[PDB]
């Protein structure tokens, strides 16, 4: 989508693997704020947008 | 039952001080969270210090 009218998808009730995204080579930027990218498979969240 | 005013006053003062300390254990103080274990689990040491 355009910069305005950005998409918003709700993700819940799943087993989420974040090592697939971080290991991706295409991603040029992967900044993480408030959480450690390596310490993401050990956590649990209520809703992910 | 109002005879022992001073003894009850002393007991209440000590209990108030202890309760205030225990409740002070749970104020953010500006950090991301008021619990230490989650701070250690969510962030790397450089960003958790």
């Amino acid at each position: 989508a355009s910069v305005y009218a950005w998409n918003r998808k709700r993700i819940s009730n799943c087993v989420a693997d974040y090592s697939v995204l971080y290991n991706s080579a295409s991603f040029s930027t992967f900044k993480c704020y408030g959480v450690s990218p390596t310490k993401l498979n050990d956590l649990c969240f209520t809703n992910v947008y | 039952a109002s005879a022992l005013g001073k003894l009850q006053d002393v007991v209440n003062q000590n209990a108030q001080a202890l309760n205030t300390l225990v409740k002070q254990l749970s104020s953010n103080f500006g950090a991301i969270s008021s619990v230490l274990n989650d701070i250690l689990s969510r962030l790397d040491p450089p960003e958790a210090e």
